[PDB]
């Protein structure tokens, strides 16, 4: 069986985001992409690099908001500028989500070298698409 | 930390090969030329074999950035199948998907 | 209701140099998916149509690439998994254009390009002859 | 403490400007947008997802900043950079007979540092 | 779930005045249309699935019809076949059957009078007509069916049309009437041209298997064909290709009377006579009658071969052919 | 010379010309403060919705100003608009100034159409003050009279039998 | 003599920024930036 990316089916009751809900072969379908940047496009260049980043991205937005991190990021890179969206549930206080919005924005914009864009949605509770 | 030791080994030798790219380059300069004297290319023979080990760019191996895998890599991403087929099969790739014709 | 008086500052200057004219500029969007580059084309058409710029557009074949990996870590060669990437072009054909025009829309059209697609400018600008040619010989 | 704010909707001026809402590119806070909107694949019952906490409207591209009006409006405040076009050059007989050389020169836009 | 549906068309209210308001349009001229067009400016989503696209829609279309409430706030149901179950599908059936009995008592006074004054309204064939599909009938009663509920009906349904017609019984099977849409497979022949003082030419274009040919031909000319600026019997050294160009003429006798010019690009020789035999013969169909028209495509002439090479699959060889299989 | 001044702010650049959110604050107070008395309801209950929500909040200064602004115009339709947006951004005076709010509601006479909007605003409150906040009679006075022209006796009574439990 | 050109209007980095920001106000139901 394919195993690749797949929430299996329990006894019913598991909740599901409409990310998991859907495996490989529904990308382009159902489901789009996490990331959007030119590198993977015919003629062009540094496609490695913005996987790395976009890596480091990912384990670095997960470790710097414990817990209150609701799906997977949705990386948008425009003209050297990248916007991180994410869908972030209520925990924090909004004193500490500013502190980190701040801390994280100027973190990354000293590390990658270009302007870092954070928009933070807050749900309150993990958005179910199926089971449950 | 680089994931293996291999990886550290060949960050080394990407480190040296870069550093004695002009020497070898203007030496093989002289060895690969048909118009010079033999006596000259002899010498600069031992020359460019008197160059460190490690500077030579056939020892590179291009391994997975991630993952330190010494093949089954897409040159591309510069990582292994597995780490990037375990991307892609998330959306975090952009422009990739499953292919169907 | 309450409205901000006197909102407007503009920096323009006029040089005496004779500004670049250009016969052809060609916009070349390469994109992903197919309805940002539909959406883009109708945006920059309009944008076009509002300076007057007198713009062209068609649609040059889509590239897909494929490629083969492995499904399982181990061992069969059998079963492989085949993955695509779709490259699609929009083509902005703008004609009979100046350098400041030029460089206003550009400037424009660049600022609003979507995160998924890349943008090439071929730009076929229109010089006289050099001066130790014109007719002088030798 | 817990703090429910309702959205920007409700405070919606039916026939409030929209570009002076969404000015610059932006990511899509479906609390700013008024228009309901429901994508996602639905399920044998029900409906296509809400698009408050939609995760498939944020991977979106949207052009809510660029919406026709907007566009009338940035235009004609770019009316005053653009110069002219020349007559007689109206036709490539004239465009060859006067200007004879053409340099060709390509510029590349791609997204990173 | 009603108030739901009250909040939801609200909402869509407004926010079609919204939506309206922004894309710089009168709110009242905005159609489905116009919706349609405007989220997919806004919100332009390649995405293959059409479902799964961003829409604004009335919520009546958006979401599914809901059974009403069945009983009174006292607990008494409001229909008297409730406790079927399916208070819906037995509820049409007992009308149906009523219908039916009806008629027999009505066709049975008539009888006693010496009077059959009906007819047989059961063949509507020229019209196209079916019975709703199980689907049409499930949609319609907003209850789920069984096959051989919907078989049972029908079948009654049929008991009823085979009898005299009354005008509401005529009416009442009519609602389980559909009309199958236009069924001709006639071709459109295209409008003959008149070119720069020359008369009477034609034009088609075949497509076969990697290979395009266009061909112009004329009616005013003698017989020769001129391929890619070439005589045919140079472009095409093979006689089972020339005798393919042939194909088309010869069937409509033609062979001496029309002049062609042909442009054929891609594919091998084969996969080009073929292309250019197939717009050959969508372009004499412009100079001959409308009869030669159906027995050139019931000779297989005017349809493109749709046979084309399959792309080979990982683990095999050929598309089909596989690799050699060890039993141990 | 106050929409001259807010002309002169706007103009060079607006942004640039005050320093301080304090003295910021103090600039709305002083203007709205104007506003709304000075000028017909029409200017005051527009500029209202761009000035306070958007750019910065209510004082305890502009609180009052609202409240003397729709007793003199007569307007009883604002009351519930104004107390909801006073709820969000007022909490801490809410005590001092909440006796200032309600004593407008005496002042008006009350159709058969706008009891729902006094049931609601007073319920709202009232269940507010009770599930903690010192209760003035005033409030009863509103409560019964607006529920006498409303028609409804008996949530009057159970409100002053809740008055009476109040020692 | 039927050629003519026009001359190049040379402005700053920031300027088309500075002439889209005029056409938009400030906006009402929005909190700050
Ligand atoms: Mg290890
Ligand atoms: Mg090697
Ligand atoms: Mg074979």
């Amino acid at each position: 069986k394919n195993r690749a990316a797949r929430v299996r089916v329990s006894k019913g009751d598991k909740p599901v985001t409409y990310e998991e809900a859907h495996a490989p072969h529904y990308i382009a379908h159902r489901k789009g992409w996490l990331s959007l940047h030119t590198g993977n496009l015919d003629g062009e260049d540094h496609a490695a690099e913005r996987t790395v980043e976009d890596v480091f991205l990912r384990k670095f937005m997960l470790g710097t908001f414990p817990g209150c991190l609701a799906d997977q990021l949705v990386l948008k890179r425009r003209a050297n500028q990248l916007e991180i969206c994410a869908l972030v549930l209520r925990q924090l206080p909004p004193h500490k989500f500013y502190f980190l919005v701040g801390y994280s924005e100027t973190l990354l914009s000293h590390f990658y070298k270009c302007p870092v864009h954070l928009h933070l949605q807050t749900v309150p509770s993990k958005v179910v698409y199926k089971y449950i | 930390y680089y994931v293996d030791w291999k990886m550290l080994r060949d960050v080394k030798r990407r480190k040296m090969a870069y550093e004695y790219a002009d020497e070898r380059l203007r030496i093989n300069s002289l060895r690969k030329n048909t118009i010079l004297p033999k006596d000259l290319q002899e010498v600069a023979d031992e020359e460019i074999a008197s160059l460190p080990r490690d500077s030579c760019p056939v020892r590179i191996r291009n391994r997975c950035v991630m993952t330190s895998r010494p093949r089954g890599v897409k040159r591309r991403w510069r990582l292994s199948r597995i780490v990037f087929r375990h991307l892609a099969d998330h959306g975090q790739l952009s422009g990739v998907q499953r292919a169907m014709w | 209701v309450d409205v901000p008086k006197d909102m407007t500052k503009p920096e323009i200057t006029i040089s005496d140099e004779p500004d670049t004219l250009y016969k052809r500029l060609s916009v070349l969007v390469k994109g992903h998916d197919k309805a940002v580059l539909d959406s883009y084309e109708y945006f920059a058409v309009l944008a076009a149509k509002e300076l007057g710029i007198s713009i062209k557009v068609h649609e040059p074949p889509r590239k897909i690439e494929r490629f083969t990996l492995l499904k399982s870590v181990h061992i069969f060669k059998k079963h492989r998994v085949q993955y695509e990437m779709r490259t699609l072009y929009r083509c902005l054909e703008l004609e009979h254009l100046t350098g400041s025009t030029a460089d206003v829309y550009l400037e424009y059209i660049q600022r609003n390009l979507p995160e998924g697609v890349a943008m090439e400018v071929t730009k076929t600008k229109l010089e006289q002859l050099p001066e130790h040619i014109r007719k002088p010989i030798w | 403490r817990r703090k429910a704010l309702p959205p920007r909707t409700e405070k919606m001026a039916v026939d409030q400007d929209w570009p002076s809402v969404y000015p610059v590119a932006a990511p899509f806070k479906p609390s700013a947008v008024p228009l309901p909107v429901r994508m996602g694949y639905p399920v044998k019952r029900g409906v296509p997802m809400a698009k408050e906490g939609n995760l498939e409207l944020l991977k979106i591209p949207n052009f809510l900043h660029l919406t026709p009006v907007a566009i009338k409006r940035h235009c004609e405040a770019l009316k005053d950079f653009c110069t002219e076009w020349p007559a007689a050059l109206d036709s490539d007989e004239k465009c060859e007979k006067h200007f004879p050389i053409e340099i060709d020169t390509a510029d590349y836009v791609s997204a990173g540092p | 779930t009603v108030d739901f549906i009250k909040k939801q068309i609200e909402e869509f209210n407004i926010g079609k005045r919204h939506l309206a308001n922004m894309m710089g349009e009168d709110p009242e001229t905005f159609t489905q249309e116009d919706i349609d067009r405007a989220i997919a400016y806004l919100f332009p989503s390649g995405l293959f699935e059409k479902r799964a696209r961003p829409i604004m829609k009335h919520p009546e279309e958006i979401f599914p019809k809901q059974r009403a409430i069945q009983w009174g706030e006292d607990g008494r149901p409001f229909h008297f076949l409730f406790y079927t179950g399916k208070q819906s599908y037995y509820s049409l059936m007992h009308d149906t059957y009523g219908k039916l009995l009806d008629v027999e008592k009505h066709h049975n006074q008539l009888r006693a009078k010496d009077l059959l004054a009906e007819k047989t309204k059961i063949l509507k064939d020229p019209i196209g007509s079916r019975w709703l599909i199980k689907e049409e009938l499930e949609e319609m009663l907003v209850e789920k069916l069984s096959d051989q509920d919907y078989a049972q009906f029908i079948r009654l349904l049929e008991r009823l049309s085979a009898l005299p017609c009354g005008a509401t019984e005529e009416d009442f099977v009519n609602r389980f009437r559909r009309s199958i849409p236009i069924q001709s497979k006639k071709q459109l022949i295209e409008p003959l041209q008149y070119d720069e003082q020359g008369m009477a030419f034609s034009r088609g274009e075949g497509k076969r298997k990697t290979a395009k040919a266009e061909v112009v031909v004329y009616g005013q000319g003698s017989g020769r064909i001129d391929v890619n600026g070439v005589d045919y019997l140079l472009y095409f050294p093979v006689t089972q290709d020339r005798e393919q160009l042939m194909f088309p003429l010869h069937f409509l006798d033609r062979l001496g009377k029309h002049d062609m010019t042909c442009a054929v690009s891609g594919g091998g020789r084969s996969a080009q006579a073929g292309a250019v035999r197939l717009a050959m013969a969508r372009a004499l169909c412009s100079f001959v009658t409308e009869d030669e028209v159906e027995w050139m495509r019931q000779a297989g002439l005017l349809t493109a071969d749709p046979r084309v090479r399959e792309r080979k699959k990982p683990g095999q060889e050929g598309a089909r052919r596989k690799f050699t299989w060890k039993k141990r | 010379l106050a929409y001259q001044v807010h002309g002169l702010l706007n103009t060079g650049d607006n942004w640039k010309l005050i320093g301080s959110d304090h003295r910021r604050n103090f600039y709305y107070s002083k203007f709205f403060n104007l506003l709304c008395f000075m000028e017909q309801i029409d200017v005051t209950l527009k500029w209202y919705k761009d000035l306070i929500p958007s750019v910065f909040f209510p004082h305890s200064q502009t609180m009052i100003d609202l409240l003397q602004a729709l007793d003199v115009a007569n307007r009883l339709d604002m009351v519930p608009q104004i107390w909801k947006d006073s709820k969000e951004y007022g909490h801490t005076f809410r005590n001092e100034l909440k006796e200032e709010i309600l004593m407008l509601m005496a002042r008006d006479q009350h159709p058969p159409e706008l009891q729902v909007a006094f049931a609601d605003c007073a319920a709202d409150i009232k269940s507010t003050y009770e599930s903690q906040p010192e209760w003035p009679a005033s409030s009863l006075n509103y409560v019964a009279v607006l529920f006498l022209r409303a028609g409804r006796t008996q949530e009057a009574w159970k409100m002053l039998g809740l008055f009476r439990k109040h020692n | 003599e039927e050629v003519v050109i026009p001359k190049k209007k040379t402005w700053d980095k920031v300027a088309i920024l500075q002439a889209l920001a005029s056409t938009v106000h400030r906006d009402s139901t929005a909190a700050p930036y």
